[PDB]
């Protein structure tokens, strides 16, 4: 009973999103957008039934593609550890409402999958044909992220220094950097938020998202028509459902009964940065 | 009865036009598919001969196209409307499920027959989604039903023949996932000649993203989504021949035309299925000449 007040105080702050994002794998350098996506996946959306008997998915699906050495398995392990229910496979029934991480991609479960390039390493010039999965299975994923080995002389030095500092200082002290939440506390907070309530969208946000979806569909049209080639990542109503689910998850993170326009804007920005860059 | 007679007499030639139009308001376009579904609902005529030979009176239609062209929606609508409609997915039911089997009863030691999926659906509709995922062997099993509508079973100590006069809807995806415009339809379909020949109609649906078509589809989907059933409070968690006009379901432009109600449509379909037509001599020569033209079109197929 006492922990309810603690969770309410934690979720009533104006900076819950930043604290949660920083709490997602503080050891890993960079990937703030990836950390936020992982956090909103862990919070997840809300499922809704229909009187006709039909059900709509309330879980988010993410896919990651990149060269080896981009710390993909570490994120999967951290997600499995943090999630109240978590399964890790090398490539479903026992998981109910949890998260299933799937490495080497080449029942109410959220799916987080990692995969490698067809040729082993990404080729920027070739563009498409670097993903072997068919568009039919690619459409199920709510978001797709691409990671490339951005070779910078200063970035390698910074990464080496960060790794060596993590190696050295870890026996000395194990303390939060800046207000980071403990693993058990974050686990209980996520469970409490998931159990307590689930929000719904608003009319103005719905109209804004509809207009943005129409504009994005026209843009994907024009890109495909000018390129004279079929995009391996199509845009359909499932993308709109994914954006709605991400906005609902963002509203759920604040425990508000109704979603705001800021959540929809953040969901649209994340969806753009992931899919449009990937596509 | 009086209303049916009045509608038939007033709308003489428009019936087949209206029923196809009002078949599925929730689905936009695909007039030919709606006409084919209407023809399936009406059905053909089964003819029995003095020699006892049986001629099939059912029609088989196969739909192939890109994803998200409202094919499963049509299958579900047919399942809801048809009196005896059975859905059987590709790998959900095998040949044992589709074809009646023989089981040895331990209580008495005799062998009994248990009806399959198609045996129960006599003079009905069988819907098969993901027909591509079905194995070739179930296709061979279904071939007998599609040819003569009968299943012959013989296991030592017992033999029988069961009637399987039924119509089949089939929905399948292309081998490449999306239909290839450049490649020939033979490569895209990827099916044997016998199976295609046994099918009566083949429909190919393309997700042509035309400006006006995309705008119209989006408008129809938005209008259907924003619609709410009357008599119900907003935000709550949860017979005339012509349907009452709705500003959202129909639209302001569609005020000039009305859709037929579901119950009246079902009654008219049943009455029409009762009716037994007779072919005329004038149409026979025209049909024969057009068939000869179709067969000779091999030299006139152009590109």
């Amino acid at each position: 009973p006492q922990e309810e007040e603690e969770f309410r105080r934690l979720a009533a702050l104006p900076n819950v999103y930043e604290v949660i994002s920083k709490s997602i794998a503080p050891s890993i350098f960079g990937g703030t957008d990836m950390k936020k996506a992982i956090a909103c996946l862990l919070f997840g959306g809300s499922r809704k039934r229909l009187p006709d008997g039909l059900t709509r998915r309330g879980d988010i699906n993410l896919l990651m593609l990149g060269d080896p050495g981009t710390a993909k398995s570490q994120l999967l392990k951290f997600v499995e550890k943090c999630s109240p229910i978590g399964v890790y496979t090398s490539g479903m029934v026992l998981a109910d409402g949890g998260v299933v991480c799937i490495d080497e991609f080449d029942s109410r479960c959220s799916v987080l999958a990692a995969a490698n390039s067809v040729f082993g390493r990404w080729d920027e010039t070739k563009g498409e044909d670097n993903i072997d999965f068919m568009p039919t299975i690619l459409s199920r994923f709510d978001m797709i992220f691409i990671v490339k080995d951005e070779h910078n002389e200063e970035r390698d030095v910074m990464l080496a220094k960060h790794v060596i500092t993590l190696h050295v200082s870890a026996l000395t002290q194990t303390q939060a950097v800046e207000g980071e939440i403990d693993l058990a506390k974050l686990k209980k907070f996520i469970a409490y938020c998931r159990v307590k309530c689930g929000p719904r969208l608003s009319a103005e946000a719905a109209e804004k998202l509809k207009n943005r979806y129409i504009i994005m569909r026209s843009g994907a049209r024009q890109h495909e028509r000018d390129s004279d080639r079929r995009s391996s990542i199509p845009i359909t109503v499932r993308q709109l459902e994914a954006i709605v689910r991400i906005a609902e998850a963002l509203s759920k993170m604040k425990l508000q009964p109704f979603a705001t326009e800021a959540d929809v804007e953040e969901a649209l920005r994340l969806f753009q940065v992931s899919t449009l860059d990937a596509a | 009865i009086a209303k049916i007679k009045k509608f038939s007499k007033t709308r003489s030639k428009d019936i087949f036009d209206q029923l196809a139009k009002s078949l599925a308001p929730s689905i936009h376009g695909h007039d030919y598919v709606k006409k084919a579904i209407l023809c399936l609902l009406l059905g053909g005529v089964e003819r029995d001969l003095e020699n006892g030979s049986h001629i099939r009176g059912d029609i088989n239609i196969l739909l192939i196209g890109d994803p998200s062209v409202a094919k499963s929606q049509l299958l579900r609508y047919v399942l809801c409307t048809a009196p005896r409609a059975i859905p059987t997915t590709g790998r959900g039911s095998s040949g044992v499920g589709l074809t009646a089997a023989v089981t040895t009863d331990q209580e008495t030691g005799e062998r009994r027959l248990e009806a399959g999926a198609m045996v129960l659906a006599d003079r009905g509709v069988v819907c098969i989604d993901e027909f591509d995922k079905m194995s070739d062997m179930d296709r061979t099993a279904i071939h007998e039903v599609m040819e003569q509508g009968r299943v012959t079973i013989a296991k030592a100590g017992i033999h029988a023949r069961l009637n399987a006069r039924c119509s089949v809807l089939a929905a399948a995806n292309p081998v490449y996932g999306r239909y290839d415009q450049y490649k020939t339809p033979m490569e895209n379909i990827g099916l044997q000649d016998s199976l295609l020949s046994r099918f009566d109609l083949l429909f190919i649906m393309l997700d042509q993203m035309d400006p006006e078509q995309d705008r119209e589809i989006s408008d129809h989907v938005l209008r259907m989504h924003r619609y709410r059933a009357p008599g119900e409070q907003d935000g709550d968690a949860m017979t005339q021949i012509y349907e009452k006009h709705d500003n959202l379901l129909h639209g302001t432009k569609k005020k000039k035309e009305k859709m037929v109600s579901a119950a009246f449509m079902k009654k008219y379909i049943h009455v029409a299925k009762i009716i037994k037509p007779v072919l005329t001599q004038e149409s026979a020569t025209y049909i024969a000449e057009e068939y000869s033209r179709l067969r000779s079109q091999d030299s006139m197929s152009s590109d």
